[PDB]
């Protein structure tokens, strides 16, 4: 069975154990299709899973033999797939031309053994094992040559011959070659004739989230070898896979003595990589092409009966109220809010002019007051809704984050650029959380997007101003009387920019407290959740499509009806900003863009202006 | 024994004393100086808590003693700081405090706290603070800080925390709660989210979690409590944070003979005696109070129909109530 030492994994049975192990899906709870892939390319280096062995039978144990002893294991491993490579081979009989792509030098890159807890808490008593860790790299070191096979030379005659280094140490005969020739006299030892392999060092901090706090985190040096070196730089926060070693050092000086404390660095193997319905004028192409080749899908489709219920409830008269009860089941009361989003999900009419242009559609909505007073959930409420949006808490953004990551593809070895985050959410609605509390850098990219309508990226590799068209719903928490203008803090500029501005505010209800109370102390019961508003008329899944059916279909223009009156109710403000009359155009053409009306009524600018009175109304205090 | 001990941390260690000698050098010494070392052998750390306790086994008899009298909730409420006289609403809710609960989740989910936050004006006297101590005493994971005091590095954590983050899970403490200026203001208006606190600058984007509970004893604007001026006027703090606060106690002082007579018998008989209470009160021994007090936040309780509907037409009344006072 040829027993090997201590680390007792037998050869010529695990090799067999790993060479039936082949063909596998299986299972799972690739593999052999990876492979088949890798014998082209001649990139060697097989990545591997782990976990595969487990649960998979057999070679249930054989995990167990590489994680409690890797060394042995990852040797007899690359063998392995090195014969299976040979039979592979043999199999479509004569390939590659010929015997020579199989003497090429393969390896097993294992990773993702269990889940190892820091550096800090290991043991001592695990010096042979493979250990996952993570954290930045303060700094990668010059290259430091190492030894593979050594060269040697002699006076005598001089002779050629040279001698493996196998293990870490070198020892050439006393005399002598060849032949002979001795004499006694000492080798005389090339240094640069013979051979060297790559030895990196890299250092690194122990997970600089995970912290005793404040003490400063533990060093690392983790220190590779072959293709991995050279392969990173700095800073990666992500894991890195390898065995433990403990090596003693020569200490004072000199002396040849030993300082008896082994100091503790890892071999690390491997290393592994990073870190409602649509528009028409926003798809345009995809319309105008997709038709041409064909295609089906896309745009979604009503019946004609359907229809004709739209059309019917477009007659009720409490319409502009009643869509505002259904959009926030849970949420009560707070009706204005519900409202102003309503009007955000109808928002504006789009303008090409002859060129340029381009003022969109888009609404924008900060909302701040009293913590626990829903305004996180309608966030999420209508970044259910919204088809493309998404969804971004405080803090967890930067300036590089919301667009133009240009990161490296990993899978091709490229560099691909990446969509931001505001880039994605371009069309439908962007939500933020906690707005108020974003980084000073941060919040420089909204004076580009709240005004132009357009990023514009001249960074890194391409120069471009790219089109992100979308509203933005953000958050606030404020820090009777004291300027309130004060009070949600923010520059005074950009705060007033936001098209309708809510502040959270006791509208002197008592009367309401109770029927909201009796709405959230339920569920509560029934246990089971049916219904919810009940009894509240509410349409459902009949709502989405008749904001799609208004958006798609509906394009209300003022006339000669808004001006006057939208005009009076800015003077009356002013008796603020332009940007405030703006909003006012933009915010009611979306009242008119529902009701079903191509133009505006005199009537229902009045409203559109008492929205933003609204706030008003709650700016008393 | 390895990782037992931690940084910062007062422990009697004991351990064999021994040298271990020299390595060298050994010119300059001469001899031979051995400079020793402690080998540990075992370790004993000052000052080791509920929630956690599986039973609950014959404790409960160490509870029981407390329930079966009855009328536990005065009977504890008296038993927090009796070192001083009156106030007995005051401790009344400070056993709340100390208890606190239940929270809730949404399921989607979001949090609701889930604790109290008291709390105390007035001035000069009627020893405020010292209510602080008592209760930074008694409850566990409790720490006591100051504004002048505590800096706002001292409240967040540093990368090489402290207050807020030091003591979580458990009551903090505030005295001078005026003076503390304005960045501190902040952080303890944000921590009233719970759950949070977040920190963006320099080597630290990282947001911690402070389940922390604050209870603050204030001064009111200088002198005290001038009684021709509002509310809001004498109290230097902005609205913006006392919604927060859910029980304010101002404790405000206006002689009165027959009571300080009381007041002068008590701070008489203590210091005359240790012991306060006699004839007849049994004071709660702080240790088994706090079993009680764990064995209490075991249990989750919810509310029934009845009592909701009270509380909200009882909220419209005192909505009304407050309002048709006037401003």
């Amino acid at each position: 069975l040829r027993i090997i030492w201590g680390t007792n994994v037998s050869i010529q049975e695990c090799t067999t154990n790993f060479r039936n192990f082949l063909m596998s899906f299986k299972y799972k709870f690739y593999y052999i299709k990876q492979l088949n892939e890798m014998r082209e390319l001649g990139t060697s280096n097989l990545n591997l899973d782990a976990r595969n062995l487990l649960a998979y039978k057999q070679t249930e144990d054989l995990y167990h033999q590489l994680l409690n002893y890797p060394q042995e294991v990852i040797s007899i491993m690359d063998q392995t797939i090195k014969d299976c490579m040979v039979s592979l081979i043999v199999d479509n009989n004569l390939d590659y031309d010929l015997d020579e792509i199989e003497t090429k030098f393969y390896k097993v890159r294992p990773y993702n053994v269990g889940s190892c807890k820091g550096m800090r808490e290991l043991n001592p008593n695990d010096i042979d094992k493979l250990i996952n860790l993570k954290g930045l790299v303060l700094r990668s070191t010059p290259v430091i040559p190492d030894m593979k096979v050594a060269f040697f030379k002699c006076n005598v005659c001089d002779h050629t011959m040279a001698v493996e280094i196998d293990r870490g140490v070198i020892q050439e005969p006393a005399r002598c070659e060849r032949i002979d020739c001795n004499e006694p006299n000492s080798m005389s030892l090339i240094h640069n004739r013979c051979s060297f392999a790559d030895k990196q060092v890299i250092k690194l901090q122990e997970t600089p989230d995970f912290v005793p706090d404040g003490q400063t985190p533990h060093s690392i040096s983790l220190c590779v070898y072959d293709e991995l070196v050279d392969s990173c730089r700095a800073g990666d926060r992500i894991e890195v896979t390898g065995t433990f070693r403990s090596i003693p050092i020569r200490a004072n000086s000199r002396q040849r003595v030993l300082k008896s404390l082994y100091k503790t660095y890892v071999d690390v193997v491997h290393v592994k990589k990073v870190s409602d319905v649509d528009t028409s004028t926003i798809e345009q192409e995809l319309m105008q092409n997709k038709v041409d080749h064909n295609e089906v899908e896309e745009v979604r489709q009503i019946t004609d009966q359907d229809l004709a219920k739209i059309r019917e409830v477009a007659a009720r008269e409490d319409l502009y109220s009643l869509l505002a009860r259904s959009i926030a089941p849970s949420i009560y009361e707070l009706e204005d809010v519900k409202k102003g989003i309503l009007l955000q999900l109808f928002g504006g009419t789009n303008k090409t002019f002859t060129k340029g242009g381009r003022y969109r559609g888009d609404i924008n909505i900060l909302l701040c007051g009293d913590p626990s007073t829903s305004k996180s959930q309608i966030l999420q409420y209508v970044h259910k809704i919204t088809p493309r949006g998404v969804y971004t808490s405080g803090k967890g953004s930067s300036a590089v984050g919301l667009t133009a990551y240009i990161t490296r593809d990993v899978d091709t070895k490229q560099l691909v650029l990446e969509s931001g985050a505001l880039v994605l959410s371009d069309g439908g609605v962007c939500c933020i959380d906690e707005f108020d509390k974003m980084s000073d850098s941060t919040r420089s990219v909204l004076h580009e997007v709240m005004e132009q309508q357009t990023i514009s990226i001249a960074k890194a590799g391409i120069i471009t101003t790219l089109n992100a068209r979308s509203s933005i719903l953000a958050s606030a928490n404020p820090i009777p009387n004291l300027p309130v203008t004060e009070n949600i803090d923010l520059p005074p500029p950009l705060l007033s920019r936001f098209d309708l501005v809510y502040l959270v505010l006791d509208k002197v209800d008592e009367k309401n407290d109770r029927e909201l109370a009796k709405h959230l102390t339920n569920l509560y019961l029934e246990d089971k959740p049916e219904h919810i508003s009940q009894d509240d008329v509410l349409p459902v899944e009949f709502l989405t499509m008749y904001i799609s059916y208004a958006k798609e279909h509906i394009h209300p223009i003022i006339t000669e009806a808004a001006k006057t009156e939208l005009v009076r109710a800015y003077v009356g403000m002013r008796k603020a900003t332009t940007r405030q009359l703006e909003s006012m155009i933009r915010l009611a053409e979306a009242h008119a863009k529902m009701k079903l009306k191509n133009v505006v009524e005199l009537e229902d600018v009045q409203e559109a202006v008492r929205l933003i009175r609204s706030a008003i109304k709650d700016y008393a205090t | 024994l390895v990782r037992s001990l931690s940084p910062g941390d007062i422990v009697d260690v004991t351990g064999i004393f021994l040298p271990a000698p020299y390595t060298g050098f050994k010119a300059l010494k001469a001899g031979l100086l051995t400079e020793t070392y402690l080998e540990a052998q075992f370790v004993r750390q000052h000052k080791k808590k509920f929630a956690s306790f599986s039973l609950t086994s014959d404790v409960e008899e160490r509870v029981m003693e407390l329930i079966t009298s009855g009328d536990v909730y005065n009977r504890l409420a008296k038993s927090i700081a009796p070192e001083i006289y009156g106030n007995l609403d005051v401790k009344k809710a400070l056993l709340l405090l100390l208890v606190g609960g239940v929270d809730k989740r949404v399921g989607d989910g979001m949090k609701i706290r889930g604790d109290i936050n008291v709390c105390l004006m007035g001035d000069p006297g009627v020893a405020k603070s010292q209510l602080l101590k008592a209760i930074c005493k008694i409850s566990p994971r409790g720490v006591y800080t100051t504004g002048k005091g505590s800096s706002g590095v001292g409240l967040t954590a540093a990368v090489m925390g402290g207050a807020l983050v030091l003591a979580d899970n458990g009551i903090c403490c505030i005295d001078e709660f005026d003076k503390m200026d304005e960045s501190d203001r902040t952080a303890i208006h944000e921590v009233m989210e719970q759950q949070t606190i977040s920190i963006s600058k320099a080597g630290i984007n990282t947001t911690l979690n402070a389940r922390t509970s604050i209870l603050a004893a204030a001064n009111p604007l200088y002198g005290r409590y001038n009684p021709r001026l509002s509310p809001l006027d004498n109290i230097n703090l902005p609205a913006a944070l006392l919604s927060r606060f859910d029980i304010l106690f101002l404790m405000l002082d206006i002689p009165s003979r027959d009571d300080d007579e009381k007041l002068a018998e008590h701070v008489t008989y203590v210091h005359m005696h240790n012991k306060q209470p006699d004839l007849d009160f049994t004071p709660v021994e702080p240790s088994k109070m706090r079993e009680y007090i764990a064995y209490a936040k075991t249990k989750r309780p919810v509310m029934s129909e009845a009592v909701n509907d009270y509380v909200v037409q009882a909220y419209i009344r005192l909505r009304q109530d407050s309002k048709r006072e006037m401003d």
